[PDB]
């Protein structure tokens, strides 16, 4: 179906009455009092701002925020270096570089995401078969140079031991979702 | 009317685009890709391919990153036919370098082979 | 389910900057009966297809099963395979018609994919609606023709 | 019935077949080809030199009105001769339906622009000529619309690179904003994502 | 080997075009260095432009040249009405890109590059 | 230490107080970056209640926040735009695409990064990073051009 | 939701609407932050029978276009390519505004 | 006062999105749509996943269906809002674009 | 985290890192690779 | 040579030079177009600074990521310049004053500072060491400055006995304290010429020539120990220099010092013994040419959109 | 295949072997093709594969501890559908689908097999061979490999 | 565990440290090269040898899920501790 925005039914004639009020709205300024009015009723409202940095934005535990690599509770490193995650990266913001460590475990020697070319899509924490990978809940990690966004597995690493504690409390919170 | 004569080899080089250097210091590589032979699949052997020959890549300072200088390395291009490649290449300036297509030779298999009473053919275990 | 929702199409009579924008208020509102439709019609079921060829299995699934797996590998790394041949499939965008034609040659990427914006269009179309008009009008044009440059320019 | 699998209607193959042999026979000069897809949509493919004859009837016949251009786009398909496929999106309004008209040509052949047809062909056409090169005759103003000023080379082609071939940089010396030969920092990784097993095998392509 | 022109028959009038293509480049050169406030001088952006058109001068084919001449109007008319800017013009020169000389000895003593 | 860089001191404490209580930036947005710009705006996060005063012009600007893509067709207005700019002049660069390019990063006509055009101050990440992380960065800001000793290296000269 | 009423009767007048029955702030009509795990539903793929790929294996069943005429390969009332789009029905809710 | 031509030059914000989507993947091009209308983002999601489904002859389960068309028509109020406030905002208006911009 | 602490693990940080941009504790990337390419040493004696 | 140290690429801003150059005067007007020069090139520099970061903030654009390693030093921190000088195969010095302030003079900034540069250079076992001197700095001259320079010069050669030293003349440019200070006479009455400037004869150079000059000395094996004089094509008078500028602008941190005009009116030597930018593969581009860029922001509305002046052998 | 299971039950497990340095085997992942012991008779022609039981308790590979080192033996690496015969120089290293391929000719001796040196990032990651009948067929010696 | 080389650098658990006479070392002049202390190699090392009953075990690295994909490990050789491919832990059968 559909309906008319501004076509209105037939005529309502000229009568002295609509006459006048129309002459009272246009020289009085009718609507414009009205509208001083309402936003003279927000005027009076409550502010809807958050008092920053004291104030947090609310979120959810699917936030796709700073990457991080976690562990096993035993404390060996989640990853694998099975490059899945650097397969699926649209933006090819992911580099690994792998070989067998001295005990014979398929471990990385490089994993290098880059900040100033990830897009922060969570495809690697989706594709990444042991939960290795991760977009943890940090946003606040603005640098003053570029390359301190050039991450390494070293970061990625001290990222994910700095927030396990919530990392794992997210996953724990929406892993029967996915 | 409506219609002229042109002899020529269809050089559209000067509208192409592509800087002097990579036209005529390029070389570039028409064949059917080899299969993979980690895998038994032959549907990646169907199409030509032309690609161009590999230029420098270093190591980036900062990262290890490989870092590269010519836009043409990851230029590949798929076509139906080797005389297609062939206009294409003639077309574009390139020069080229062209190997024929290597078709897996026939085979006589016989699955009673492997249990003859006199050809060495018979195999000891299954 | 736009077939199963119900709503109302708002039309204007003029063609001008005032009617677009009864309309798109108007849409709200239609936005939101559709928003409520939505509410209350949310059936129960899956999330995806159930078809490990096109989505990725559950993450429950693929830690358990091979071929769960093997499909999560492949969908990860090459992804699935689409059958040859070209579509335009154009939807009701906010800002007008979003047009998309694929042209598929049978791999996991698309060979062609070319956007169709309606801002491309309309600011096309701007130069005639600015005929006879001022500076203000036709911020005002710009305005109401609803123009991104992401879309446009793509 | 499947719930995996799309439904599918009859009716709008048949309808679209009938509109196809309709069109083909009203214009046998230039229609090469008619096909209706598994998507039910209409593809006619005709030569270049009925590209205004074909779009003006589709625009002002009576059973056609296409009066809405979709889209005008090309696809570079850099193994037949005349390498780009021009298409032409049209939608009917009075019969609720939509069309593709194909033609081809090469960068030698430009094609008649049909600005005079429809008016979004003016920027979709210079659209089309900034990024493949095919030129359109009588066009209005035929100049770049979306690479930068002066760029040298058509970039949706596929012998284009994709990350071209300058790059833009502050030089203090000069004090301006210039262009260098690209060097890449990380160079793009090519993957090489097809399978060597068969797909779909009613695409099975006959040997040579 | 019988192909559709494009707007010339033969290569008389794709010259004649590129005549006046060269002619309206040489009279628009003193007024892009005087408008946009060019380093170079009068003469060595003449000499640019000549020899850009010596650089496209070895194509024979009427269509090639009759393409060559509609983009050299499409930019000359860039440059007419001003959207070309400085740094697009300037970009011609490449005085701020180190060449490549041509002898055997420098590309051996540089790369791998031939 | 000597009375005199002691009042030197409490100079670039008060200067760099002005210059981080006012700052008043023009955001040369350009994208869904520039969205989220405005919505950090937006009444919740209130950057005019920082300080921080919404669509100023370049000539009364103190910060550039570089939001969305730099294209090629875009950079010499970025560097005109920047020169025009007063000399007290910082430059936040927000998103992956005003960093390093991002998801256009092997594109033929974007620019990798607007620190290849203008010098970036501070690098704000994310594809868009969140209205609280851009006021992150903006405060991020204040506090590092509260870390500025001008007339203490003027003194020190 | 804290303001008083002498305020309340005020921006009420003043806008004209019932402000307190539709606040845009939300306060502790919202869902909790911390929900009860969930138990999502398999769909209909999911049985252990009659669940062969190549009965519902809708992407082979792709065929290439029908060629309707081909210039290589290949009294009657004229046709439309579908039926005349029926009017538009006004709205019974509200056609006018 | 007149207005006599408007020429729009654009080509500012071109990013070459076809091409890249070209050479890559149906899903690693998909976040692609994300960023060509930043306003109406489930939308173009929405236009490719269709597209794309139609291509694959699939189609999404109904619940999957419904959701799709509820922030569809989430997306559509958020773009109207982007639409009239900042037509608002031009006009010089600039109070709804905040209210509405909280919404 | 009063009434539900997280898990404990060994290898969680024990004390909290703020921000450490512009900071002599800040973050500098390297290739975290050994060298791949082996250079020949020449031997130390003359052979003559 | 070491195995990072190899130079790669086709010489862009991603390439690799192999040069490892810390230079000590990047702050100033010839160190933003050295810098500029290698890190176009491609090269690792390192800035060594004093003043605020807001101030070396525009060189940070001006190389690829992490090719420019910026650190704080002090002139009497000889730790901090060995800790700057620690790591490079060249070390560059290009630190001067045209006055003299209560904490450093000319003997200081001249002297002490690039001996002890070059003592940690020396220590730090660079491969080359680059200090710019001044033309006409030879000994006794008038001024203190040339002097100190000269004594500097004497200081480097001793603790650094392969040093190159490179003695441009009065070097022009867009942000040079020669062209905008002649210009800026234009504010005052009229123009404080001595003799009218008759006796004193100039070839100034360009800042991109001595930049590239500079680069090439780092990268050129037969300059190591020599002495360059880095002087333009064409000889002025200087009352014919200010006519020269005058009429190309069309009109008609102290601003000078005694020594700065000492400088000014020190006639330029003839360079016949010192190999110059055409023996270190530079082309001196004249004033004539690379003018119009540096006084066209002096210039008025109606002269925003000119002889020569005459060019002398002696 | 279909796109998902139906086994409920558990999955077997079968104790590696150490036939050489070269071939790393993972013998969980064999599917018992008899590849490798076709193979290794044929044309490596030593006889030392073989499948030692019954049922699905049948192992591939050597009874005794036995080194598996002839010429021609990373040929069992290529044709091992699974990765059961993995290259040991190569574990771990790269990706098929991120190496790039180069066609060239192996000089390790005068036959000259045609080979692709698969490269990734610039450096030379594995070596295979090229179908070329009238030279090396489907294999390239273990010094080549 | 972090070790140092001659120059003073820390060692990486990659075993990525900077030569002594090499340049790139200037990017931790006057900052730190942060390496992470937890080495897993170590930590996996810690770890008990799970003593199991069975001849082929199973693991997933613990809690379902949010482990790694269920594998089994064959605990035949008496000689030799069964490792998991993707966790590292250590099993072995008890014959007794
Ligand atoms: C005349 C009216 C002056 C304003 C007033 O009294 O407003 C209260 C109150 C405001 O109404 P409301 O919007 O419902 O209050 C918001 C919350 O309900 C209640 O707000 P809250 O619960 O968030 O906290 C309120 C609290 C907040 O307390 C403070 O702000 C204390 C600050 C101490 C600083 C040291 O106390 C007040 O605001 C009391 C009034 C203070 C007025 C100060 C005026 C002079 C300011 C300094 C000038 C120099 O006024 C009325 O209800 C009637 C106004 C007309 C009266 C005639
Ligand atoms: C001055 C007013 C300031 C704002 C006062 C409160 C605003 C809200 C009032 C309530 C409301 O919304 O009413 C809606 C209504 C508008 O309703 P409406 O828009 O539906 O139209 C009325 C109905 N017809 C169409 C028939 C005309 O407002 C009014 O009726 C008020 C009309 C104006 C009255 C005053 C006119 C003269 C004003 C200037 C002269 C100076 C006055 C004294 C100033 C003293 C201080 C300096
Ligand atoms: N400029 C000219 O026309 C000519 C210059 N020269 C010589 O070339 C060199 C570079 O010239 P130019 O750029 O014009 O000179 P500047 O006046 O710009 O100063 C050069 C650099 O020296 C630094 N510097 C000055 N004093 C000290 C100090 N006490 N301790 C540490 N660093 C200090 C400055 O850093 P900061 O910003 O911290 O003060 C600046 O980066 C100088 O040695 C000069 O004598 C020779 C011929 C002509
Ligand atoms: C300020 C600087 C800006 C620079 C702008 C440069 C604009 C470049 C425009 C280029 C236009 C063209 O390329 S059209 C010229 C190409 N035409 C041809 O090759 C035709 C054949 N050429 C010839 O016959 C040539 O010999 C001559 C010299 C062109 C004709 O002389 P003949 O007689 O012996
Ligand atoms: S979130 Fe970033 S690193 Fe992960 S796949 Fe997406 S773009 Fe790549
Ligand atoms: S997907 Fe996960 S386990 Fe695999 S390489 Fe990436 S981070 Fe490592
Ligand atoms: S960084 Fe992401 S959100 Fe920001 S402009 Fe780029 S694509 Fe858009
Ligand atoms: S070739 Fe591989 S899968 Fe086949 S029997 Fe041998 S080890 Fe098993
Ligand atoms: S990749 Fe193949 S061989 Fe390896 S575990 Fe998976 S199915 Fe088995
Ligand atoms: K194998
Ligand atoms: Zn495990």
């Amino acid at each position: 179906t559909y309906k008319y925005v501004n076509k209105k039914e037939q005529e309502s004639e000229v009568d002295m009455k609509s006459a006048t009020d129309n002459a009272a709205r246009i020289l009085m300024w009718t609507e414009l009092i009205r509208g001083l009015g309402m936003t003279l009723s927000y005027l009076f409202r409550e502010p809807a701002t958050i008092n920053y940095p004291f104030e947090k934005g609310p979120l959810s535990p699917r936030f796709r925020g700073e990457h991080a690599l976690r562990r096993y509770p035993s404390g060996e490193e989640r990853c694998i270096a099975c490059k899945l995650c650097e397969a699926i990266c649209p933006a090819q913001a992911i580099t690994i570089e792998a070989e067998p460590r001295a005990d014979g475990s398929r471990r990385t020697t490089r994993y290098d995401i880059d900040m100033t070319k990830c897009i922060y899509c969570g495809f690697c924490q989706e594709a990444c078969p042991v939960d290795a990978i991760v977009e943890g809940p940090n946003f606040e990690f603005s640098t003053e140079t570029h390359e301190e966004l050039l991450y390494n597995k070293e970061k990625l690493l001290n990222n994910g031991d700095k927030w396990e504690a919530e990392i794992a409390a997210n996953i724990q919170a929406d892993y029967l979702y996915r | 009317t409506q219609l002229i004569t042109v002899d020529e080899k269809l050089d559209i080089t000067t509208l192409t685009g592509v800087p002097e250097e990579h036209i005529k210091t390029r070389k570039v590589r028409i064949f059917v890709p080899a299969r993979n032979n980690m895998q038994s699949g032959v549907n990646n052997t169907k199409k030509w391919k032309m690609e161009f020959d590999t230029r420098e890549r270093w190591e980036n300072p900062l990262m290890g990153w490989a870092s590269t200088a010519d836009p043409l390395s990851n230029m590949v291009l798929t076509f139906s036919a080797k005389e297609d490649a062939i206009a294409f290449a003639e077309k574009n300036g390139w020069s080229y370098d062209v190997e024929e297509k290597k078709v897996p030779k026939p085979k006589s298999k016989s699955y009673g082979a492997n249990f003859s009473w006199n050809k060495r053919t018979r195999v000891s275990t299954k | 389910v736009y077939d199963q929702v119900e709503f109302d199409v708002p039309i204007g009579s003029r063609g001008d900057c005032y009617d677009r924008y009864l309309c798109r208020v108007e849409e709200m509102r239609q936005s939101l009966r559709i928003i409520e439709q939505c509410l209350n019609k949310m059936p129960p079921g899956e999330i995806k297809v159930d078809d490990a060829k096109v989505s990725p299995p559950k993450r429950a699934e693929m830690k358990t099963s091979m071929e769960s797996l093997i499909h999560h590998f492949k969908l990860y790394t090459e992804g699935y395979q689409v059958p040859p041949g070209a579509t335009y499939t154009a939807i009701e965008a906010p800002k007008g018609e979003f047009g998309v034609y694929l042209v598929s040659d049978g791999s996991s990427r698309p060979y062609r994919c070319k956007i169709k914006a309606p801002g491309f269009a309309h600011l096309a179309g701007l130069d005639k609606m600015s005929k006879g008009h001022m500076l203000a009008d036709v911020v005002a044009i710009i305005g109401t023709q609803d123009i991104v440059f992401g879309e446009i320019d793509r | 019935k499947r719930p995996t699998v799309r439904p599918r209607s009859d009716v709008t193959h048949k309808q679209l077949s009938a509109f196809g042999e309709y069109v083909a026979e009203i214009l046998p000069k230039y229609v090469q080809q008619v096909q209706v897809s598994c998507l039910d949509e209409l593809e006619i493919c005709i030569h270049p030199d009925g590209v205004i004859p074909t779009l003006t009837f589709l625009r002002d016949h009576t059973n056609a009105q296409f009066k809405s251009l979709a889209d005008l786009t090309a696809v570079d398909v850099p193994t037949r001769q005349n390498r780009f496929e021009i298409v032409y999106n049209l939608l009917s309004l009075r019969f609720n339906s939509r069309i593709r008209v194909k033609t081809y040509a090469d960068e030698l052949t430009p094609i008649d622009s049909i600005v005079s047809v429809h008016i979004a062909a003016n920027w979709y056409e210079r659209e089309v000529w900034d990024m493949f090169g095919v030129f359109f005759f009588n066009h209005p103003d035929l100049r770049r619309i979306l690479t930068d000023y002066g760029f040298e080379g058509h970039p949706f082609r596929k012998d284009f690179p994709l990350t071209g071939y300058v790059e833009l940089r502050y030089d203090d010396e000069v004090k301006r904003v210039v262009a260098e030969p690209v060097e890449l920092a990380q160079e793009f990784r090519k993957f090489d994502l097809n399978s060597p097993w068969e797909a779909f095998p009613a695409y099975r392509q006959p040997p040579e | 080997t019988s192909v559709k022109p494009i707007f010339s028959r033969d290569l008389n009038e794709a010259k004649r075009r590129v005549r006046e293509l060269y002619r309206a480049w040489y009279r628009e050169v003193p007024n892009t260095v005087h408008l946009m406030q060019l380093d170079i001088t009068v003469k060595q952006g003449r000499d640019k432009v000549r020899e850009m058109f010596m650089k496209n001068a070895h194509v024979t084919d009427p269509r090639v040249v009759d393409l060559l001449v509609i983009k050299g109007k499409m930019e000359l008319q860039e440059t007419i009405k001003v959207w070309k800017q400085r740094t697009h013009v300037m970009r011609f020169f490449h005085e701020t890109e180190t060449p490549r000389p041509k002898d055997f000895l420098s590309k051996f003593y540089m790369g791998h590059d031939p | 230490r000597s009375r005199a860089e002691y009042v030197v001191t409490k100079l670039d404490d008060l200067i760099n107080w002005a210059r981080r209580s006012s700052l008043w930036p023009m955001t040369f947005g350009l994208a869904c970056c520039a969205v989220e710009m405005m919505h950090m705006a937006a009444p919740r996060y209130d950057m005019d209640r920082f300080g921080v005063v919404f669509r100023a012009s370049p000539r009364q600007a103190d910060v550039m926040i570089v939001a969305g893509t730099l294209t090629n067709k875009m950079a010499p207005a970025l560097r005109k735009v920047y020169d025009q700019m007063p000399e007290p002049r910082y430059v936040v660069s927000m998103g992956s695409c005003a960093n390093g390019g991002g998801y256009y990063h092997y594109s033929y006509s974007v620019v990798r990064g607007c620190d290849r055009i203008v010098p970036v101050d501070i690098y704000v990440p994310g594809c868009p990073p969140t209205a609280e992380a851009l006021l992150y960065g903006i405060l991020q800001l204040q506090r590092k051009i509260k870390r500025e000793q001008k007339l203490k290296i003027w003194y020190r000269r | 939701a804290s303001a008083t009423r002498v305020i309340q009767k005020l921006r009420n007048w003043a806008s004209g609407q019932d402000l307190q029955a539709k606040l845009q702030l939300r306060y502790q009509e919202i869902a909790k932050r911390t929900q009860p795990p969930p138990k999502l539903p398999v769909g209909p793929s999911h049985k252990l029978s009659n669940n062969y790929y190549c009965t519902r294996d809708g992407r082979r069943e792709v065929v290439p276009p029908s060629i309707i005429m081909s210039s290589q390969k290949a009294e009657k009332k004229a046709v439309t390519p579908a039926p005349p789009m029926k009017r538009w029905e006004l709205s019974k809710d509200q056609p006018y505004l | 006062e007149m207005v006599r031509k408007c020429d729009p030059h654009i080509g500012l914000l071109h990013r070459g999105t076809e091409k890249l989507i070209e050479y890559k993947t149906y899903l690693q091009a998909l976040p692609y749509f994300d960023r060509l209308d930043y306003v109406s983002m489930m939308c173009n999601e929405q236009a490719y996943s269709i597209a794309v489904e139609k291509l694959l002859n699939i189609q999404p389960p109904p619940r999957a269906q419904w959701i799709r068309v509820l922030f569809g028509e989430i997306t559509r109020i958020l773009n109207h809002i982007m639409a009239v406030t900042t037509h608002a905002l031009d006009i010089g208006a600039m109070t709804p674009f905040f209210w509405m911009f909280e919404e | 985290p009063t009434t539900n602490p997280p898990t404990a693990r060994k290898f969680i940080w024990t004390n909290h890192k703020f921000n450490v941009s512009a900071t002599p504790e800040q973050y500098v990337p390297y290739s975290t690779t050994r060298k791949k390419i082996h250079e020949w040493v020449p031997p130390s004696t003359p052979y003559k | 040579l070491h195995h990072a140290v190899i130079p790669h690429g086709k010489g862009g801003r991603s390439s690799v030079s192999g040069v490892v150059a810390t230079v000590f005067g990047a702050t100033g007007f010839l160190g933003r177009y050295v810098v500029n020069h290698l890190g176009r090139m491609g090269s690792q520099v390192i800035i060594p600074y004093r003043c605020d970061v807001y101030d070396i903030m525009h060189l940070r654009l001006m190389g690829d990521l992490g090719q420019l390693t910026f650190l704080e030093w002090d002139a009497r921190d000889k730790d901090s310049i060995r800790k700057a000088v620690q790591h490079s195969n060249v070390v560059i010095n290009l630190i001067g004053r045209e006055w003299e302030t209560r904490n450093f003079d000319f003997e200081d900034v001249f002297v002490n500072i690039p001996r002890a540069i070059a003592q940690a250079s020396k220590e730090a076992g660079v491969e080359r060491f680059i200090h710019v001197s001044h033309l006409n700095a030879s000994m006794k001259s008038s001024s203190k400055s040339l002097r100190s320079k000269a004594v500097g010069e004497k200081e480097v050669r001793s603790v650094f006995p392969e040093a190159i030293i490179i003695r441009p003349s009065d070097i022009f440019g867009r942000e040079d304290r020669f062209l905008n200070h002649f210009a800026n006479y234009r504010w005052f009455l009229a123009v404080p010429l001595v003799s009218l400037g008759f006796k004193t004869v100039k070839q100034p150079v360009y800042v991109a020539d001595v930049s590239k000059g500079i680069v090439n000395a780092t990268k050129d094996p037969d300059a190591v120990g020599k002495t360059f004089a880095f002087t333009g094509p064409n000889r002025y008078l200087l009352f014919h220099l200010v006519k020269y500028i005058f009429g190309m602008t069309h009109r008609t941190e102290p601003w000078t010092t005694k020594d700065k005009v000492e400088r000014i009116h020190i006639s330029d030597v003839m360079p016949t013994d010192l190999p110059g930018l055409e023996d270190l593969g530079v082309q001196p581009t004249p004033l004539e040419l690379k003018s119009i860029e540096v006084l066209r922001r002096h210039r008025t509305y109606r002269w925003l959109s000119t002889k020569p002046a005459k060019t002398v052998n002696y | 295949g279909s796109d998902r299971s139906r086994f409920l039950e558990g999955k077997r497990a079968v104790e590696d072997k150490n036939i050489g340095p070269l071939v790393k085997t993972i013998m969980t992942r064999c599917i018992q093709c008899t590849r490798c012991i076709r193979f290794a008779s044929e044309i490596a022609g030593v006889d030392d594969l073989g499948t030692t039981g019954r049922g699905n308790d049948m192992q591939v590979g050597t009874y005794i501890e036995k080194m598996f080192m002839s010429e021609l033996s990373g040929n069992v690496i290529d044709i091992c559908p699974v990765g059961a015969l993995t290259s040991k120089p190569y574990a771990f290293t790269a990706r098929p689908w991120e190496t790039r391929k180069t066609e060239s000719i192996d000089v390790m001796d005068a036959v000259g097999s045609n080979i692709v040196v698969s490269t990734r990032t610039g450096e030379v990651m594995r070596i295979l061979p090229r179908m070329h009948e009238d030279i090396n067929e489907e294999w390239i010696s273990d010094k080549t490999r | 565990g972090v070790q140092v080389s001659p120059s003073g650098e820390k060692i990486t658990h990659t075993g990525q440290v900077y030569d002594e006479k090499d340049y790139r070392r200037v990017r931790f002049v006057d900052r730190q090269k942060e390496v992470n202390e937890n080495f897993a190699i170590d930590l996996i090392a810690q770890q008990p040898v799970n003593e199991v009953e069975h001849r082929i075990i199973a693991c997933d690295g613990g809690g379902g899920a949010l482990g790694h994909p269920k594998v089994y490990i064959n605990l035949d050789k008496e000689t030799k501790t069964g490792t998991c491919g993707y966790c590292g832990l250590q099993f072995k059968q008890h014959h007794h």
